[PDB]
């Protein structure tokens, strides 16, 4: 499950002066009692190492946006799906939080992560903007989360009318290194990130962070706080 | 509705971007084609408002390296610079592919369409490549070229369509001869030859595609299609001959305005031993559209060994297919996967790159590198032009069953025969 790392977290806050870092408990963050009760349900204890520094910029009062860079097995992906369910509201019938996945597999992947921590909000539901998924034209997605690849998902906020991207508050761009790395995805992504409004919270991560990927991340993320922990 | 399908067995795969121009300092919005290739003696012409480039084919065709960003884009490449009074509007290429046709605007002079004979390219003796005949097109502002078509089968004629509503066929030997024209009261549109070309067909700013012997004398009138009102007026944009009773037909709004979108439309033709009425299929915008600065166009040309279209649009970043069914009457889209489109990217101040010229190469003869460990034969490339200045090329995998490799080995240019200005 989670990897070792003797290391420590590097915080560019957004703001200089505005010290507000590592929480040690999930139950410091405030979080609905039915995503405590998701994270209890799938054995978390304490934040990992990532998620002390990450978790309370994501869900600061307001939310505020990252760029984070850590190893495979830190807890990016538990960190993100945390920030999207804290943001969603099931009542609300309509994509609000818009995951970007390099791959189709990894797209299913962490789906099944949001579904499992977001177990105990009732009729929350999950839209796939992948390959081969077989929504007719005329449609409009009524799951309050979507995730896909980065095409699929441009082509449901704009050719096809299927999400109405002015309505999201919550972007998540997993992978960006091999994101970038896969043809198309970075100019697809940047073309859907334009169309989101000013006050949605973005979020970007990577395992690795050469300065392509940096300056992806710059493009894509305004304002953000960054992070960076050394591997091991 | 609009018939679509999910192709596995086609993917569009990216080659470095290559820059030409430098970035211009706004949006080029006039209908423009700027790319033009030899795939005889394998060679490309790009041009716009800052001289006419010519590049040995394989010289702009760069693979990806495992490491490399894909998105990185390749600075220059080597090839030769025509200096060119003017900018240039259109650039086309004759049949043989020994005459490059440029079109240029002067704001003093009007229009004038160069023709450079393409041996004196090759000509190392020549340190000014001149062209050897012009034409002079009396008209200034109605005097741009809004369509230039070489005939397929006749290397010396080509087809001339301007802003005003006028109309050409001219004959290029050692000099120009005006064979035959049409008034601006004809009202022509967008102009394209049959396949063998033996006939021209025109599209009008009434709707209709008119056929013509290249003397200019009518031969069969093909109707606004049924569906478009009164009060929603159309012309045809743009106009591609598939075979004799098949077209692609491109309309937009009668009246210039470029908020509303372009339909594409397939038209099958009826026959003399036939009543029936032309049938008229509707797939809209296959290249969505979101830019509405630019002056519409869309780029078509027919595959016939693959019996497909490809599509680009200048209001548009993608490059779409409209292919023919194994029906072998009907035409669907195909709808690929996200990491194998073709796509103009994102300029670096963020803003959208549209095409300005769209080209093939078969002349090709690298093989696909895929992994450390596959290797797949050589295909056609497609070539785009951008609105930034920046080269976009991918390769056409078509792995669909059956279809034979396009690949035809390119030829050394002789400057026997070299035209003189
Ligand atoms: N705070 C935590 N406590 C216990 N396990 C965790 C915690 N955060 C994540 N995990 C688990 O550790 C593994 C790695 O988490 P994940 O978020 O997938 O890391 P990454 O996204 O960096 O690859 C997963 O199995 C996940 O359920």
């Amino acid at each position: 499950n989670l990897v070792d790392n003797t290391n420590q977290v590097e915080v560019l806050q957004r703001d200089p002066n505005s010290p507000l870092y590592s929480v040690k408990s999930f139950e410091e963050l405030r979080l609905k009692p039915q995503l405590l009760q998701g994270v209890y349900a799938m054995g978390f204890n304490r934040p990992s190492k990532i998620q002390e520094n990450a978790l309370p910029l994501m869900l600061a009062e307001p939310p505020q946006n990252l760029i984070a860079q850590s190893q495979s097995g830190t807890g990016k992906t538990a960190a993100f799906v945390l920030a999207m369910l804290s943001q969603v509201e099931p009542a609300n019938k309509y994509p609000q939080c818009l995951c970007l996945s390099p791959t189709y597999e990894l797209a299913l992947q962490t789906g099944k992560v949001i579904e499992q921590m977001g177990k105990f909000y009732p009729e929350l539901k999950l839209a796939y903007a992948v390959r081969g998924n077989k929504l007719e034209r005329g449609q409009k997605i009524s799951e309050q989360i979507v995730i896909g690849t980065p095409g699929t998902v441009l082509d449901w906020c704009s050719k096809l009318k299927f999400i109405d991207p002015k309505k999201i508050k919550v972007f998540v761009l997993d992978e960006a290194d091999v994101m970038i790395a896969t043809q198309g995805h970075q100019d697809q992504s940047i073309r859907i990130q334009r169309m989101l409004p000013r006050n949605c919270q973005m979020l970007l991560f990577s395992a690795t962070f050469e300065d392509s990927v940096w300056k992806f991340a710059q493009k894509v993320v305004p304002d953000p706080n960054v992070i960076k922990l050394k591997r091991e | 509705m609009i018939p679509e399908r999910e192709m596995k067995d086609f993917q569009f795969r990216a080659l470095k971007k290559v820059r030409i121009f430098d970035s211009p300092e706004e949006l080029p919005k006039e209908r423009s084609s700027l790319l033009a290739v030899s795939n005889k003696y394998g060679l490309v012409f790009a041009g716009g408002a800052s001289g006419l480039q010519i590049f040995p084919t394989k010289n702009l065709l760069i693979q990806n390296k495992p490491g490399d960003d894909p998105n990185k884009i390749v600075d220059k490449v080597q090839g030769l610079l025509v200096p060119m009074k003017f900018p240039i509007h259109h650039l086309a290429l004759s049949c043989d592919n020994l005459t490059l046709s440029a079109c240029m605007m002067s704001s003093e002079y009007g229009s004038i369409i160069a023709f450079f004979d393409v041996r004196t390219f090759s000509n190392e003796a020549k340190q000014q490549k001149r062209p050897f005949a012009y034409h002079k097109l009396l008209k200034d502002a109605g005097g741009m070229v809004i369509d230039m078509k070489w005939n397929p089968t006749v290397p010396s004629m080509v087809a001339v369509c301007l802003a005003d509503g006028s109309i050409a066929v001219l004959q290029v030997t050692e000099t120009v001869k005006v064979c035959a024209t049409l008034p601006s009261t004809v009202a022509v549109t967008s102009v394209c030859w049959s396949p063998k070309g033996k006939q021209l067909a025109v599209g009008k700013q009434n709707g209709t595609v008119v056929q013509y012997l290249p003397t200019l004398q009518e031969k069969k009138v093909i109707p606004c299609p049924p569906f478009y009102e009164s009060d929603h007026p159309v012309r045809v944009l743009d106009v591609l001959w598939i075979g004799t009773y098949v077209f692609a037909i491109v309309y937009a709004a009668a009246d210039g305005t470029l908020e509303t979108s372009p339909d594409v439309v397939m038209a099958l033709l009826p026959k003399k031993e036939e009543k029936h009425p032309e049938i008229f299929v509707n797939f809209m915008e296959p290249c969505y559209g979101s830019c509405t600065e630019r002056q519409h166009h869309y780029y078509l040309s027919y595959i016939e060994e693959w019996d497909l279209v490809l599509a680009a649009s200048a209001a548009s970043t993608e490059v779409s297919i409209l292919a023919r069914q194994s029906d072998q009457i009907n035409w669907e889209s195909w709808l690929l996967e996200d990491s194998s489109r073709a796509e103009l990217p994102v300029t670096d101040k963020s803003d959208d790159s549209l095409p300005m010229g769209v080209v093939v190469d078969y002349t090709n003869q690298v093989e696909i590198t895929i992994s450390d460990e596959k290797t797949l034969p050589p295909a056609p490339v497609l070539m785009l032009l951008s609105t930034d200045g920046v080269l976009c090329p991918f390769y056409m995998i078509n792995q669909n069953p059956g279809v034979k490799s396009l690949i035809k080995t390119p030829e050394r240019l002789s400057l026997e025969g070299e035209r003189q200005p």
